[PDB]
RNA sequence: GGACGCGACCGAAAUGGUGAAGGACGGGUCCAGUGCGAAACACGCACUGUUGAGUAGAGUGUGAGCUCCGUAACUGGUCGCGUC
């Protein structure tokens, strides 16, 4: 029943602007306080802003005060976060949350949206180069061989990786991306497989980066001697 | 003065069945306006406790919250597999609201040494003037591990980046990739590329290496 | 002694005016806190406050009581006089 869907996220230059929306369903926002909380990647929850019912009073974290404006359109049952003068450090997943009913759950935020990613950067959208991580012309570490794909120099997040169109899932590890000093991301996905099948079993990494219309499949093979 | 919620510990390791306790300490009186949340990787937080000690509807009762003055505790009386997650306290006594730093609760298991693999850069990547050398530490526990890069036995510094996976849903281990980045010219000026791994499950450091332009 | 009558003085329900008293006269005065109304503030209600807290105003109460100055029903008292 109760649900919240944020939208509007995406990539924006520093000093730019972006409006997020938070579509409620299953309840009417007019009877609730609505909040925005954000999470920089790898970090914790940071409270951003809120709007109180009946008075329309609004409150803001110091770190965003003056730049961000929260608001509500009851007729669309939607709330908004107008972000202006954006800085790289506003890069975060943005969640809207409902503060629940006082008698039922005090001031706890009983429902949260799935979140929308806001990337603030002067880097421009770019698809990855995808390189093989070829299995060693040796034998073993553990008893098995390791191979993979290096997904290098894309922007912004995110990218998806799978192996053999989803059929190969066991022994897979897709690493969280690092932000390189160039301002581009890079990650690798690896899989351990038996070394006896390296010449006869086929291994393809499937990489999708939607923001740049880049979808690639890379066969990973042993090369020479 | 903004209100501080100081959360400890930042992480803890525990076995299924264990009783754990997580603490938030407020910098001034927040009455009982404290909530506790659970968050799993990639997912929105879920409300567990409100008003410091009230169980939120539908939350299993192994979760409890307690208030002692300005100190607040979330206790899980007996962890279950699905309880491994990060937990956040929040004060909503006054604005601005404040979240605690979080507490990652991870599962304990037997020490497992990593399997180490090194990968030279592809000739493909070499065509573009950058060489990426990758080292994989596979399926180990605990999480602490030390990776060092050597180029012709010289210790590298400042030119690598690591990344660690979330603890695995089946065997409870970690994997780690480290990437050494060089210009193609620098890369071609040397022979031996090595990755040296130090881990608790290793009696001695393990080195995996290759020689550039061989097999 | 008494009945009737007149008058004066006293008393006096009521009442006009007056001016001091601050939480032990109260309030729809004011402040803080807690709970409730789909409600943290603002709005409403309820509860709670150990110098809550300025005595007539932070009051647009012709508030109650009281101080002082009057008026006064009277179907209360006392004294004098008249008649018997
Ligand atoms: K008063
Ligand atoms: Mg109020």
């Amino acid at each position: 029943e109760v649900q919240l869907v944020e939208s509007g996220g995406g990539l924006v230059q520093p000093g730019g602007s972006l409006r997020l929306s938070c579509a409620a369903s299953g309840f009417y926002i007019s009877y609730s306080s609505i909040h925005w909380v954000r999470q920089a990647p790898g970090k914790g929850l940071e409270w951003v802003a809120s709007i109180s019912p009946y008075s329309g009073s609004t409150y803001y974290a110091d770190s965003v005060k003056g730049r961000f404006t929260i608001s509500a359109d009851t007729s669309k049952n939607t709330a908004y976060l107008q972000m202006n003068s954006l800085r790289a450090e506003d890069t975060a997943v943005y969640y809207c949350a409902r503060q629940g009913y006082r008698r039922r759950s005090g001031r706890g935020f009983d429902y949260w949206g799935q979140g929308t990613l806001v990337t603030v950067s002067s880097a421009s959208t770019k698809g990855p180069s995808v390189f093989p991580l070829a299995p060693s012309s040796k034998s073993t570490s553990g008893g098995t061989a390791a191979l993979g794909c290096l997904v290098k120099d894309y922007f912004p997040e995110p990218v998806t990786v799978s192996w053999n169109s989803g059929a190969l899932t066991s022994g897979v590890h897709t690493f969280p991306a690092v932000l390189q000093s160039s301002g581009l991301y890079s990650l690798s996905s690896v899989v351990t497989v038996p070394s006896s099948s390296l010449g006869t079993q086929t291994y393809i990494c499937n990489v999708n980066h939607k923001p740049s219309n880049t979808k690639v499949d890379k066969k990973v093979e042993p090369k020479s001697c | 003065s903004d209100i501080q919620m100081t959360q400890s510990p930042s992480s803890l390791s525990a076995s299924v069945g264990d009783r754990v306790t997580i603490t938030c300490r407020a910098s001034q009186s927040v009455s009982s306006a404290v909530a506790w949340y659970q968050q799993k990787p990639g997912k929105a937080p879920k409300l567990l406790i409100y008003s410091a000690s009230s169980l939120y509807s539908g939350v299993p009762s192994r979760f409890s919250g307690s208030r002692s003055g300005t100190d607040f505790t979330l206790t899980i009386s007996s962890l279950q597999p699905e309880d491994f997650a990060t937990y956040y306290c929040q004060q909503s006594y006054s604005f601005p609201s404040t979240f605690g730093q979080g507490t990652k609760v991870e599962i304990k298991r037997t020490v497992a040494a990593p399997s180490v693999f090194i990968f030279p850069p592809s000739d493909e990547q070499l065509k573009s003037g950058t060489a990426s050398v990758v080292c994989l530490l596979n399926n180990f526990y605990p999480r602490e591990a030390k990776v060092q890069w050597k180029v012709d036995n010289a210790l590298q510094s400042g030119n690598s980046q690591e990344s660690v996976t979330e603890q695995d849903s089946k065997d409870s281990t970690y994997s780690l990739s480290s990437t050494l980045t060089l210009s193609k010219a620098d890369y071609e000026k040397h022979k031996v590329y090595a990755c040296e791994v130090t881990h608790q499950g290793l009696s001695s450091p393990v080195t995996k290496s290759f020689n550039r332009g061989e097999c």
